[PDB]
C-alpha cells in the first residue's frame, strides 16, 4: 500500500499500521538473536555480524544487563535498542524504589511494551525498530523469558528467535527438549544453532556473544565466561562438520 | 502533521490572504445587513434569515446584538462565529468600564475586537473568523457613530454602508440617496426599507430593524415591533406608486 | 498536538466540514421534538440491528438538570462528550447563581462548546445536532444546537433520516397552543412516517419536560400512546 | 512628612506641593517638584515612600500619555482617577504594593473642574478640598472655615497662604518652599513659589 | 531550628611582590570547640600563574573551589588560553554575588601573577565586593595579622625607614613569624602552616609546623 | 521519494532515509584517523583549507584532561555535540571527582543522538567522531555517527576517501598495541595520506594531531608542533 | 501554540513569504514622505460615504515623531500601536524622548522578527517615519517587511512608487527646501503624478521644529493646489 | 528533614595497616526513648566501600536506598570502572550539600570506610555538606569522647594493624556505652580490606560497675 | 513540501544550502588581514541619490579592538551584530578583559543552526540567517580576520571576500596579495578590487571602508580620507 503508509496515526484501507510493520522489516533485515528456557534458567546467544576486523570485541554489544537478575537480547536498529534498555534499566529502578524488591520479568515485560505500543499511535513519534527478549531467574518466579516487537505485544517463550533466520532458528529450537535440560547443556545448544543459522556465503565473519542467567548464577545476569563460550563455539564448528 | 497543515495564516504569491478572502465570500452569501447614521440618530436593518412557520421568537432579536449601555451591534456570516465575537465584545466593554468608570468609545471597542480578528490572519494557523460587523454607538468624543468591520482585522467609520448579499449593489444604492449632514432617522428609515426592497427576494417577518438615540442624556436602544415595520412598508409601496403615476 | 484548524474555508467561501458533518447528522436515526402549550416533547428511533441488543442499558434521550432534557441525530459517541459536557455547564450556572440555568442559556454555553471544534487546533467539529427541552419562567422551552455552534429556537422540528418530511409533516398538522397529551402522541406520529418496521415500547424512546421538570418515559407510558395509534 | 494640598473652584482646580527632598534628617533638595503633568488639562500631586512615588507616577503618566496617542485624545479627570485607583487597588494584594498617597487635580470641558483624593489603599474620593501628609491635620480645619463653593482664586491662593503659614507656625517640618498650579479652560498655569524668612 | 552556615574557621593570607605573590593559609579544620581535622589546607591550585585561600563554612569552601576548577575549563574550552588573575578575581565576584540571598560564607583572598609579570592579589568579602592589594589577611585570625602587615610591609606610623619593596626572603619569614604569632592567640588557627610561592617558574608549597592545641 | 523528508518516516524496506543522508554529511566531510597502542591514544586530522590564502580548519578539539576529539561533518552540530561531552565531562568532575569513564560517555553521546531520530520535526546530528581517551581501562579509540551507533575500536578513519585509511589500519592491527608513540603516531599519519591522491602530501599547515596516554593529557599539536612527528619517514 | 516554520529559503535563496508582503506593500495606497529644514512632510493617496478620520493613514507615534504607511491596514495598526507602546516605554526606562532612528530601529526589529520567527507570517506593510531628534535635527526613514531600514531626503511607497520616485530624484533640490509652502508643493506635484485628479483624493500633514502633528484639511489643501498650478505657466 | 525523628548517636572510625574500620551501635533513640534497639546503622556500599551514619535513620535509609540503585546502575555495565571510596565520597558531599542548599537537608552525619589501589580512605561528610579525610574519626558526641582516645595512640604509633584498630574500637564503644546517653550495647564493626567489606555483629562490650563500693 | 532541519541526499540541510545563496544576492564586501593591521571594505549599492548615504551602515564597531562588515540580508544581520556587542560587554562584566576574535565569532557561530519547528521557545528561530559575516579585529595574537557563514562554519582568513562577485573578487585577492605586505598597501588592493566588481565607478559616498591596528581603535574612513585614498 501507498498513501496511507506515512505516520502511525494513519490506518490503511485493509486495517494495517504500515509504520509498524515497515519497523519490524528493520529487525526482519537485523542480524539473527535467540534465546531458550532451560529447566534451571535461561540463556542467550546472538549473532554478531562483524563490519570490521577494526573493530574491538565487546563492542556493538547486543547483549544488555536491565537489572541485576535481568537480561536483555536485541536485534533491530541498535541505537533504538539500547534506548529500550535505557528505557527498562529505569522501568526496573523505579520498581525497586516504589516496592522495596526486583521486579517481576512479566511486569518488566508488559510496563515496558506500552512503552514501546505508545510510539505505534502518533504521527508525532515512529515505532522502535528492534525486537528484544527479556529473560529472567528467580527463587519462586523461577526461569522466565519473554519477547517484544515494534507493535508492542509481549508473549511469554519457552523458545524464541528474531532476525534474519527467525523462522529457521525456530525448527532448530524446536528439535530440543529444553524443559528437561539445563543451561549448563543448553549453552552448547545456543551456540550449535547461531553457527547453523549463520550465513557464511553472504555475511561476513561474526562473533557469538553469550550470556545467561540461572541456579549457576545464583538469579543474576552475567555474561558466560571464557571457559564455557569458547567450549560451546568448538562444539559448534565440529558438530557442524 | 505538515502534510495536514492548511497554512491559514500566509501570504498566497499574488500578495494576499487566501482564507481572509475566502472568508468574505461567505459573507457574501449571508444575509442582507445595512446600517445608516443621521443628525438624531443611528439605525441598524437586517434581513432575517431565520424564516420558518415553526420557529419559537424567544429573544428581542435574531441578529442584532446589544454590547454596552450606549452600543451596539449586528452581524453578516457564520452566526456561531458571531456570538464568540460580540461575548468578547461585551467583555472589552465591561473591561473598559472596569478600568476607567465611563463607557468605551466606539472606535476603541471595534479596535479592539479588529486587533484579534487580524491576530487569527497573522498567527496561530487558525482560520479566521467568517464574520462582518456593523456597529452602532454613542460616545462623548464623536456622537452618532457607524463602523464597519471584517475577517482581516480591518475597520472604517461609514456615514452609510452594506455587507451580505446584494452587499456592492445596496451601497452604490445608499452613494444615490443618502445626503451628508442632512439626514434625519425618520428619513433615514425610510432609505433603509428601499435598500431592502431592491436586495431580498416583503413581508415584516423577513425584516428586522433597531434604532439608538439618545434621549434625555441617555442612550436609548430599541428593536422595532412588526407593527412599526409593516407600516413603513405600506408607506414604501404607497410613496412608490405615487411617484409612478406622476 | 496539533495547532492548526482542520475545518478551513474553501474558494465558495463555505466552511466544508462543518457540511460534511451535516451529511453525518442528515443520514443518522431520526429524532422529533415538539413545544406544547404546557409542556415539551422529544422523541426518537432507537431502531439497532438485532433483538440480542439490550434496551434498558445506553439511552438517546438524556437529561443535563431536573428541569433540562437532550437527544439526538447523527453520532453517537459525539453526543455523549456534548451531554456530559451540558451536564458540567448546568452545574456551573446552580454553583455560581443558586437557579436552575435558562434552556437559551444552557444551549448559548453548548453551541459556544460546538462551535470550539470548528475552529481550534487539530479537531474536527461533531457529527452531531442537539435538540434541547426546557422549563424556565412558568413556560416550555425547545432548541436545536447543529455542528456549526448555530442554535435556533423551534416550535417543533425534525432531524435524521426523512428530516424534509417530518418537518412539512409537523408544518401543517402543528397547532400553537396544543395540550402535551396530543403533543406526545404527534410526536410518536412524526416517527411513524419515517419508520421501517412495526412500532413497539423498545424501538423508540420518549422524554417529557413541563411544571415538574424532564424525564425520560417508561416503555409502559410509551406503549399506552402505541395503542391508539 | 512630605504635603500636598488641593482647592476646587467653580471653573478651576488650585494645587500645591512641598519641595523638600527629605533623606534621614537631612534636606536634599530646596527646589524639587512632586507634580506630574498627566494630560494638558491634569495634574497628578504624588507623595510617599522614596522610590515609589515616581514610579508609580510615571507609569500612570506614560500609559495616559499612551491613550492620547493611541486615540487622538486625552484622558478625562475621571478617568484617569478611576485609572489611577485600579492600577494601586490591582498591586495592593500583590508582591509590589506602592506606598502612594495622592491628589489627581483636573479640568473636564463638559463637566468642568474635580480634585480627587486617593490614599496608598486606592480610596478614590472627589472633594471639593483635600489635604495629604502630617500638615493636612493642621491644614483641613482652616479649609473647613474659609472655604465656601463659590470661592475665586486669588482669593483661594489667599487661603492656601493661610494653610502654608499655618504649617512654617505649627509643623515641627520645615518645608520653608512650595510649588503652586492653577488648571481651568486654558490647562496648567504655574504660579509664584511661596517662599519665606 | 536549621542553621545551613557554620563556622570552621582558620586564618589566609597573601602578600604581592614585585616578581611573586604568596598566599598561604593554617591547616586546622574546627567547629564548635573541636577539631575536625589538623590537615586541612585551604590554599587551592587553580592555574600555573594564580593560586586562591579561602576560609569561613567549609560546605561554602568545597563548592566554591569546585566551581572555579569547573569555571576554569569552561573558559579554556570557549578561548583557547588560560583564565588571567585578574579575570578570576573578576569573576568570583559574579560568583559571590550569584549568591547575594543566600551567601557563600567564604572570605577568599587570590594571590598570583598579572599578565605584566608582577605579584597580584584580590581580597574579597562573602557576597563578592573586591580590590587588588598588595597585601590582606583574611578567616579567624584576620584581625590579629592585618595591622602587623600594614606595619612591616605598608611602613605605616613610621618615619626615618627606607621604603624598601619586600625580598621572598624577608616575606616567607613575616608569613611563619605571623601565623606563629595567630597560632598563640587564635584558637581556631593552629596545627600546620601551608605556604603556596606562585612565580614565573611554578608553585611551590612549604609546610612550617605550628601549636597543636 | 516518498518517505525522504522526514526522520519518522519508516521506508518500506525498513529504511530511515534522513539517517543515511545525514550519514553523507561524514563522508563529503574531510578526512580524519584515530588509532591506539598499550599505552596510548591518537587523533591524525587532515585539515582542509578553504582557498589556498585561508588558514586551515580546525578538526581536532579538547573535551577533557582525558578525552579529546577529531570531526567530520556539520561544525555547529559538532560545536553542540562537543559542548556536551565538556559538560558531562565537567558534571562528573564536579561530583565525583574523578574523569568520566570514556565508554560512559560514549553511550550518553549515543542516547542524546537517538532522541532527535524517533522525533518529528527533529533531525540527527549531522557528524561523526573519533573520540581519543584514557582511563582505568587503559586508552580508547571510540567512533559515533548520526545514526546514534557507537563503536570501540583497535583504529578507525572517516571522511573524504577514508576507505584507503581503513585498509591501512586493518592491515597494521597487530602492530599498534606494541608500538612506542613515535612509531604510532606515524602509522596514523601513513593512514591519514592513504586517502590523499598521489599528487599532494601531508605538509605541517593542513595536519593536526591529538595525544593522550598514560604520561600526557590531552595535548593538540598543529603548526610546528607537528614537524618533529613528520620528519622521519616522507616517500610515496 | 503553533510552531510552524512559515517564512523560509527556497531553491534560489529567496525569502518567498517577504517577497509576497512585498507585493501587498506595492498594492496600497501611495503614501510619499520629503524632509526640509525647518518642516518635515507626509502625504497619502485616496468613496462619499466614509469618515476621512477613521481610515487616515497618518499617524503619531509620540509627540515629536509621526509615520505613514502602505499596504494592509489591519498589519499597520498592530505595527502602529507597538510602536506607540515603545514611544512610552523608552521614556519610563531612560526618561529622554525617542529619536526617529530609535523607534524605526524597533519597527524593522519588530517586522524582521515576523520573518524568522515560528507561527508567524511577516506584517503586510512598508512605513515611513518622521520627526524631529533631542539636538532638533529632522528625519525621514523607511521601513519594509524584511526589517531593512534606511533614512531618506524623500521616498515613495505603494501604487506606481517608481514613478514617483523617479519624480522626486529629479525635483528635489535645495530651492524646494527652504520654506515651509515649497516643501508642501513638493509633496502634493508628485502625489498629481499618481492621483488621477488630485484635490480632495489627497491626505497631507506636516510637523514642524518644536511644534507636534498637524493634518491639513481640503480647504488647506486646495490653497496649495493653486500655488502649484499657476507656477507652472510662469 | 527540618526536625529528626529516629536518630543514631556516634559513629567511629580509624584506618589500619592495609584497610579501614568503622564502628556503629545499632540504636535508633526517639528522643530520650531508646525505641529501635536492634537495625544497622553500617551499610556496604560496594566491595571498595562501606559506609556508616549518625542522625535521623530515615534519611540514611533513603540515601542506603539512592546508593545501593547508584551501584546496582553501575554493575549493569560491568566495564571495569568502578567507583573509588573517595568518588563516593565526593558524590555525597554534593548530596547533603545541594539539600542544605535548597533548605531541606538530610539530616545525617556520616563515615566512609574504604580500602582500593593500596590506599586506605576514611572520609567526613555531615548534613551541611562540611567534608574531610582523616587518620581517624568520630561522629556526634563520639567527636568529644572517642576521638581524643584515637588520635593519643595514633600520635605513639600513627600505623596500627587490624588487631591493634579493632581493640582500640572496642575500647571506644565501651566509653561511649558509659557516657553517651543516646548509645546502647548492642553494635557492628564493619571492616574493609582486599578481600572486600565484611560486617560484623551483633557484639557487646564487658563492662565494670565496680567504682559503684566507693 | 518539507521540514527546515532536513537533510538532501548529498548529506546537507536544504535552509543552510538555501541560505548560501541568499549570500549571492548580497552586495560584496573584502577584507585583508595584514601584521600591521585588518582593513574591512564594502560596497553600499546605492539604488537612489535621495537615499541617505552614511545611513548604510554595512561595517560597524563591535568593540573598540573589532569590526565586522556584512554581505546578503541586512535585516538579519543586525540581530547577530547586536547579539556579538551584548556579548563583548557581558564578557567585559564577568571577567574585566576584551574577547579575542575568534572568541567572538566562535560566540556568533553558536546560533548558526539555532532553528527548528517542534520543541521550541516562543521567540525561536524557524529559518538560519542568511547572512556572511568578515570580522576583523586586533587581539592579544596580532592582526586577525575571521569568516562566517549561515552553516556557523567559521576559520581565520589572511584575505577573504564575500557576496556576488566572491568568486571574481578572491581570484583578484589570490594574485594581489602577499604575507609581509604593509597596511596601507592592503587598502588601496581592496579598492582597487571593488572597483572593477561594482562597475559604478567608486566614490567616497558609494563605499565604506574601515580599519583596525594594533595601537589604533576601530576607525570608518571618512569623505575627506576616502577621497584622499580614492586612486592612485
Ligand atoms: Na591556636
Amino acid at each position: 500500500g501507498t498513501g496511507y503508509d506515512l505516520s502511525a496515526s494513519t490506518f490503511s484501507p485493509d486495517g494495517r499500521v504500515f509504520q509498524v510493520e515497515y519497523a519490524m522489516k528493520a529487525v526482519e533485515n537485523s542480524s539473527t538473536a535467540i534465546g531458550i528456557r532451560c529447566k534451571d534458567g535461561v540463556v542467550f546467544g546472538v549473532e554478531k555480524l562483524v563490519l570490521s576486523k577494526l573493530y574491538e570485541e565487546g563492542s556493538n554489544k547486543r547483549l544488555f544487563n536491565v537489572d541485576r537478575h535481568v537480561g536483555m537480547a536485541v536485534a533491530g536498529l541498535l541505537a533504538d535498542a539500547r534506548s529500550l534498555a535505557d528505557i527498562a534499566r529505569e522501568e526496573a529502578s523505579n520498581f525497586r524504589s516504589n516496592f522495596g524488591y526486583n521486579i517481576p520479568l512479566k511486569h518488566l515485560a508488559d510496563r515496558v511494551a506500552m512503552y514501546v505500543h505508545a510510539y505505534t499511535l502518533y504521527s508525532a513519534v515512529r515505532p522502535f525498530g528492534c525486537s528484544f527478549m527479556l529473560g529472567s531467574y528467580s527463587v519462586n518466579d523461577g526461569a522466565q523469558l519473554y519477547m517484544i516487537d515494534p507493535s508492542g505485544v509481549s508473549y511469554g517463550y519457552w523458545g524464541c528467535a528474531i532476525g534474519k533466520a527467525r523462522q529457521a532458528a525456530k525448527t532448530e529450537i524446536e528439535k530440543l527438549q529444553m524443559k528437561e535440560m539445563t543451561c549448563r547443556d543448553i549453552v552448547k545448544e545456543v551456540a550449535k544453532i547461531i553457527y547453523i543459522v549463520h550465513d557464511e556465503v553472504k555475511d561476513k565473519a561474526f562473533e557469538l556473544e553469550l550470556s545467561w542467567v540461572g541456579e549457576l548464577t545464583n538469579g543474576r545476569h552475567e555474561i558466560v565466561p571464557k571457559d564455557i563460550r569458547e567450549e560451546a563455539e568448538k562444539y559448534a564448528k565440529e558438530s557442524l562438520k | 502533521s505538515r502534510r495536514y497543515d492548511s497554512r491559514t495564516t500566509i501570504f498566497s504569491p499574488e500578495g494576499r490572504l487566501y482564507q481572509v478572502e475566502y472568508a468574505m465570500e461567505a459573507i457574501g452569501h449571508a444575509g442582507t445587513c445595512l446600517g445608516i447614521l443621521a443628525n438624531d440618530g443611528v439605525l441598524l436593518a437586517a434581513e432575517r434569515r431565520n424564516i420558518h412557520k415553526l420557529l419559537d421568537e424567544v429573544f428581542f432579536s435574531e441578529k442584532i446584538y446589544k454590547l454596552n449601555e450606549d452600543m451596539a451591534c449586528s452581524v453578516a456570516g457564520i452566526t456561531s462565529d458571531a456570538n464568540v465575537l460580540t461575548n468578547e465584545l461585551r467583555l472589552i466593554a465591561q473591561r473598559y468600564l472596569l478600568q476607567y468608570q465611563e463607557p468605551i468609545p466606539c472606535e476603541q471597542l471595534v479596535t479592539a475586537l479588529c486587533d484579534i480578528k487580524q491576530a487569527y490572519t497573522q498567527f496561530g494557523g487558525k482560520r479566521p473568523f467568517g464574520v462582518s460587523l456593523l456597529y452602532i454607538g454613542w460616545d462623548k468624543h464623536y456622537g452618532f457613530q457607524l463602523y464597519q468591520s471584517d475577517p482581516s482585522g480591518n475597520y472604517g467609520g461609514w456615514k452609510a454602508t452594506c455587507i451580505g448579499n446584494n452587499s456592492a449593489a445596496a451601497v452604490s444604492m445608499l452613494k444615490q440617496d443618502y445626503k451628508e449632514g442632512e439626514m434625519t432617522l425618520k428619513s433615514a428609515l425610510a432609505l433603509a426599507i428601499k435598500v431592502l426592497n431592491k436586495t431580498m427576494d416583503l413581508s415584516a417577518e423577513k425584516v428586522e430593524i433597531a434604532t439608538l438615540t439618545r434621549e434625555n442624556g441617555k442612550t436609548v436602544i430599541r428593536v422595532l415591533k412588526q407593527k412599526e415595520v409593516e407600516q413603513l412598508i405600506k408607506k414604501h409601496e404607497e410613496e412608490e406608486a405615487k411617484a409612478e403615476r406622476e | 498536538g496539533y495547532s492548526f484548524s482542520l475545518t478551513t474555508f474553501s474558494p465558495s467561501g463555505k466552511l466544508v466540514q462543518i457540511e460534511y458533518a451535516l451529511a453525518a447528522v442528515a443520514g443518522g436515526a431520526p429524532s422529533v421534538g415538539i413545544k406544547a402549550a404546557n409542556g415539551v416533547v422529544l422523541a426518537t428511533e432507537k431502531k439497532q440491528k438485532s433483538i440480542l441488543y439490550d434496551e434498558r442499558s445506553v439511552h438517546k434521550v438524556e437529561p443535563i438538570t431536573k428541569h433540562i432534557g437532550l437527544v439526538y441525530s447523527g453520532m453517537g459517541p459525539d453526543y455523549r462528550v456534548l451531554v456530559h459536557r451540558a451536564r458540567k455547564l448546568a452545574q456551573q450556572y446552580y454553583l455560581v447563581y443558586q437557579e436552575p440555568i435558562p434552556t437559551a442559556q444552557l444551549v448559548q454555553r453548548v453551541a459556544s462548546v460546538m462551535q470550539e471544534y470548528t475552529q481550534s487546533g487539530g479537531v474536527r467539529p461533531f457529527g452531531v445536532s442537539l435538540l434541547i427541552c426546557g422549563w424556565n419562567e412558568g413556560r416550555p422551552y425547545l432548541f436545536q444546537s447543529d455542528p456549526s455552534g448555530a442554535y435556533f429556537a423551534w416550535k417543533a422540528t425534525a432531524m435524521g433520516k426523512n428530516y424534509v418530511n417530518g418537518k412539512t409533516f409537523l408544518e401543517k398538522r402543528y397547532n400553537e397552543d396544543l395540550e402535551l397529551e396530543d403533543a406526545i402522541h404527534t410526536a410518536i406520529l412524526t416517527l411513524k412516517e419515517s419508520f421501517e418496521g412495526q412500532m413497539t415500547e423498545d424501538n423508540i424512546e420518549v422524554g417529557i419536560c413541563n411544571e415538574a421538570g424532564f424525564r425520560r418515559l417508561t416503555p409502559t407510558e410509551v406503549k399506552d400512546y402505541l395503542a391508539a395509534i | 512628612m512630605e504635603y500636598l494640598i488641593g482647592i476646587q473652584g467653580p471653573d478651576y482646580v488650585l494645587v500645591a506641593s512641598d519641595r523638600v527632598a527629605a533623606s534621614n534628617i537631612v534636606q536634599m533638595k530646596d527646589d524639587h517638584d512632586k507634580m506630574f503633568k498627566m494630560s494638558e488639562k491634569i495634574l497628578l500631586l504624588c507623595v510617599g515612600e522614596a522610590g515609589d512615588t515616581v514610579q508609580f507616577a510615571e507609569y500612570i503618566q506614560k500609559n495616559v500619555q499612551l491613550y492620547k496617542m493611541r486615540n487622538g485624545y486625552e484622558l478625562s479627570p475621571t478617568a484617569a482617577a478611576n485609572f489611577t485607583r485600579r492600577n494601586l487597588a490591582d498591586c495592593l494584594r500583590s508582591r509590589t504594593p506602592y506606598h502612594v498617597n495622592l491628589l489627581l487635580a483636573g479640568y473636564d470641558e463638559h463637566e468642568g473642574p474635580a480634585l480627587y483624593y486617593m490614599d496608598y489603599l486606592a480610596a478614590l474620593a472627589k472633594a471639593p478640598f483635600a489635604a495629604h501628609g502630617y500638615g493636612a491635620f493642621l491644614t483641613l480645619s482652616i479649609l473647613d472655615r474659609y472655604y465656601t463653593p463659590t470661592i475665586s482664586r486669588e482669593r483661594a491662593v489667599e487661603l492656601l497662604r493661610k494653610c502654608l503659614e499655618e504649617l512654617q507656625k505649627r509643623f515641627i517640618l520645615n518645608l520653608p518652599t512650595f510649588s503652586v498650579r492653577i488648571i481651568d479652560k486654558n490647562g496648567i498655569h504655574d504660579l509664584d513659589n511661596i517662599s519665606f524668612p | 531550628r536549621f542553621s545551613p552556615y557554620v563556622f570552621n574557621g582558620g586564618t589566609i593570607l597573601a602578600i604581592a611582590g614585585e616578581d611573586f605573590a604568596i598566599v598561604a593559609s593554617d591547616t586546622r579544620l574546627s567547629e564548635g570547640f573541636s577539631i575536625h581535622t589538623r590537615d586541612s589546607p585551604k590554599c587551592y591550585k587553580l592555574t600555573d600563574k594564580t593560586v586562591i585561600g579561602c576560609s569561613g563554612f567549609h560546605g561554602d569552601c568545597l563548592t566554591l573551589t569546585k566551581i572555579i576548577e569547573a569555571r576554569l575549563k569552561m573558559y579554556k574550552h570557549s578561548n583557547n588560553k588560560a583564565m588571567t588573575t585578574g579575570a578570576i578575581a573578576a569573576m568570583l565576584s559574579t560568583i559571590l554575588y550569584s549568591r547575594r540571598f543566600f551567601p557563600y560564607y567564604v572570605y577568599n583572598i587570590i594571590g598570583g601573577l598579572d599578565e605584566e609579570g608582577k605579584g597580584a592579589v584580590y581580597s574579597f568579602d562573602p557576597v563578592g565586593s573586591y580590590q587588588r592589594d598588595s597585601f590582606k589577611a583574611g578567616g579567624s585570625a584576620s584581625a590579629m595579622l592585618q595591622p602587623l602587615l600594614d606595619n612591616q610591609v605598608g611602613f605605616k606610623n613610621m618615619q626615618n625607614v627606607e621604603h624598601v619593596p619586600l625580598s621572598l626572603d624577608r616575606a616567607m619569614r613575616l608569613v611563619k613569624d605571623v601565623f606563629i604569632s595567630a597560632a598563640e592567640r587564635d584558637v581556631y588557627t593552629g596545627d600546620a602552616l601551608r605556604i603556596c610561592i606562585v612565580t614565573k617558574e611554578g608553585i611551590r608549597e612549604e609546610t612550617v609546623s605550628l601549636r597543636k592545641d | 521519494n516518498q518517505y525522504d523528508n522526514d526522520v519518522t518516516v519508516w521506508s518500506p524496506q525498513g529504511r530511515i532515509h534522513q539517517i543515511e543522508y545525514a550519514m553523507e554529511a561524514v563522508k563529503q566531510g574531510s578526512a580524519t584517523v584515530g588509532l591506539k597502542s598499550k599505552t596510548h591514544a591518537v587523533l591524525v586530522a587532515l585539515k582542509r583549507a578553504q582557498s589556498e590564502l585561508a588558514a586551515h580548519q580546525k578538526k581536532i578539539l579538547h573535551v577533557d584532561n582525558h578525552i579529546g576529539i577529531s570531526i567530520a561533518g556539520l561544525t555547529a552540530d559538532a560545536r553542540l555535540l562537543c559542548n556536551f561531552m565538556r559538560q558531562e565531562c565537567l558534571d562528573s568532575r564536579f561530583v565525583f571527582d574523578r574523569p568520566l569513564p570514556v565508554s560512559r560517555l560514549v553511550s550518553l553521546i549515543g542516547s542524546k543522538t537517538q532522541i532527535p531520530t524517533q522525533r518529528y520535526g527533529r533531525r540527527p546530528y549531522g557528524v561523526g567522531l573519533l573520540i581519543a581517551g584514557y582511563d582505568d581501562m587503559g586508552p580508547h579509540i571510540f567512533q559515533t555517527c548520526p545514526s546514534a551507533n557507537y563503536f570501540d575500536c583497535r583504529a578507525m578513519s572517516i571522511g573524504a576517501r577514508s576507505q584507503s585509511a581503513r585498509t591501512y589500519l586493518e592491515r597494521h592491527m597487530s602492530e599498534f598495541m606494541e608500538c612506542n608513540l613515535n612509531e604510532l603516531v606515524k602509522h596514523g599519519l601513513r593512514a591519514l595520506r592513504e586517502t590523499l591522491p598521489a599528487e599532494q602530501d601531508l605538509t605541517t599547515k593542513n595536519v593536526s594531531i591529538g595525544i593522550v596516554g598514560k604520561d600526557l593529557e590531552f595535548t593538540i599539536y598543529d603548526d610546528d608542533d607537528v614537524s618533529p612527528f613528520l620528519e622521519g619517514l616522507e616517500e610515496r | 501554540s503553533y510552531d510552524r516554520a512559515i517564512t523560509v529559503f527556497s531553491p534560489d535563496g529567496h525569502l518567498f513569504q517577504v517577497e509576497y508582503a512585498q507585493e501587498a506593500v506595492k498594492k496600497g495606497s501611495t503614501a510619499v514622505g520629503v524632509r526640509g529644514r525647518d518642516i518635515v512632510v507626509l502625504g497619502v493617496e485616496k468613496a462619499k460615504l466614509q469618515d476621512e478620520r477613521t481610515v487616515r493613514k497618518i499617524c503619531a507615534l509620540d509627540d515629536n515623531v509621526c509615520m505613514a504607511f502602505a499596504g494592509l491596514t489591519a498589519d499597520a495598526r498592530i505595527v502602529i500601536n507597538r510602536a506607540r507602546v515603545e514611544c512610552q516605554s523608552h521614556r519610563l526606562t531612560v526618561e529622554d524622548p525617542v529619536t526617529v532612528e530609535y523607534i524605526t530601529r524597533y519597527i524593522a526589529s519588530l517586522k524582521q522578527r515576523y520573518t524568522q520567527s515560528n507561527g508567524r507570517r511577516p506584517f503586510g506593510i512598508s512605513a515611513l517615519i518622521v520627526g524631529f531628534d533631542f539636538d532638533g535635527t529632522p528625519r525621514l526613514y523607511q521601513t519594509d517587511p524584511s526589517g531593512t531600514y534606511h533614512a531618506w531626503k524623500a521616498n515613495a511607497i505603494g501604487r506606481g512608487a517608481k514613478s514617483v520616485r523617479e519624480f522626486l530624484e529629479k525635483n528635489y533640490t535645495d530651492e524646494a527646501i527652504e520654506t515651509d509652502d515649497l516643501t508642501i508643493k513638493l509633496v502634493i506635484k508628485a502625489l498629481l503624478e499618481v492621483v488621477q485628479s488630485g484635490g480632495k483624493n489627497i491626505e497631507l500633514a506636516v510637523m514642524r521644529r518644536d511644534q507636534s502633528l498637524k493634518i491639513l484639511n481640503p480647504e488647506e489643501i486646495e490653497k496649495y493646489v493653486a500655488e502649484i498650478e499657476k507656477e507652472k505657466e510662469e | 528533614t527540618q526536625n529528626p525523628m529516629v536518630t543514631g548517636t556516634s559513629v567511629l572510625g580509624v584506618k589500619f595497616e592495609g584497610g579501614v574500620v568503622i564502628a556503629a551501635d545499632m540504636l535508633g533513640s526517639y528522643g530520650s526513648l531508646a525505641r529501635f534497639r536492634n537495625i544497622s546503622r553500617i551499610m556496604r556500599v560496594n566491595n571498595s566501600t562501606m559506609l556508616g551514619a549518625s542522625g535521623d535513620y530515615a534519611d540514611f535509609q533513603y540515601l542506603k536506598q539512592v546508593l545501593g540503585q547508584m551501584v546496582i546502575d553501575e554493575e549493569l555495565l560491568g566495564d571495569g570502572h568502578s567507583y573509588s571510596p573517595r568518588a563516593i565520597h565526593s558524590w555525597l558531599t554534593r548530596a547533603m550539600y545541594s539539600r542544605r542548599s535548597k533548605m531541606n537537608p538530610l539530616w545525617n552525619t556520616m563515615v566512609i570506610g574504604g580500602y582500593a589501589d593500596g590506599e586506605s580512605f576514611l572520609g567526613y561528610v555531615d548534613m551541611l555538606g562540611v567534608a574531610y579525610e582523616a587518620p581517624s574519626l568520630a561522629t556526634g558526641y563520639g567527636a568529644y569522647l572517642a576521638q581524643p582516645l584515637l588520635r593519643e595512640v595514633l600520635e605513639k604509633q600513627p600505623v596500627l594493624s587490624q588487631t591493634e584498630a579493632r581493640d582500640l574500637v572496642e575500647r571506644c564503644m565501651r566509653v561511649l556505652y558509659y557516657r553517651d546517653a543516646r548509645s546502647y550495647n548492642r553494635f557492628q564493626i564493619a571492616t574493609v580490606t582486599e578481600k572486600g567489606v565484611e560486617i560484623e555483629g551483633p557484639l557487646s562490650t564487658e563492662t565494670n560497675w565496680d567504682i559503684a563500693h566507693m | 513540501d518539507r521540514g527546515v532541519n532536513t537533510f538532501s541526499p548529498e548529506g546537507r540541510l536544504f535552509q543552510v544550502e538555501y541560505a548560501i545563496e541568499a549570500i549571492k544576492l548580497g552586495s560584496t564586501a573584502i577584507g585583508i588581514q595584514t601584521s600591521e593591521g585588518v582593513c574591512l571594505a564594502v560596497e553600499k549599492r546605492i539604488t537612489s541619490p535621495l537615499m541617505e548615504p552614511s545611513s548604510i551602515e554595512k561595517i560597524v564597531e563591535i568593540d573598540a579592538h573589532i569590526g565586522c562588515a556584512m554581505s546578503g540580508l541586512i535585516a538579519d544581520a543586525k540581530t547577530l551584530i547586536d547579539k556579538a556587542r551584548v556579548e563583548t560587554q557581558n564578557h567585559w562584566f564577568t571577567y574585566n578583559e576584551t574577547m579575542t576574535v575568534e572568541s567572538v565569532t566562535q560566540a556568533v557561530s553558536n546560533l548558526a543552526l539555532q532553528f527548528g519547528e517542534e520543541d521550541a521557545d516562543p521567540g525561536a528561530m524557524s529559518r538560519p540567517f542568511g547572512v556572511a559575516l568578515l570580522f576583523g579585529g586586533v587581539d592579544e595574537k596580532g592582526p586577525q580576520l575571521f569568516h562566517m557563514d549561515p552553516s556557523g562554519t567559521f576559520v581565520q582568513c589572511d584575505a577573504r571576500a564575500i557576496g556576488s562577485a566572491s568568486e571574481g573578487a578572491q581570484s583578484s585577492l589570490q594574485e594581489v596579495y602577499h604575507k609581509s605586505m604593509t597596511l596601507k598597501e592592503a587598502i588601496k588592493s581592496s579598492l582597487i578590487i571593488l572597483k572593477q566588481v561594482m562597475e559604478e565607478k567608486l566614490n567616497a559616498t558609494n563605499i565604506e571602508l574601515a580599519t583596525v591596528q594594533p595601537g589604533q581603535n576601530f576607525h570608518m574612513f571618512t569623505k575627506e580620507e576616502l577621497e584622499e585614498v580614492i586612486k592612485d
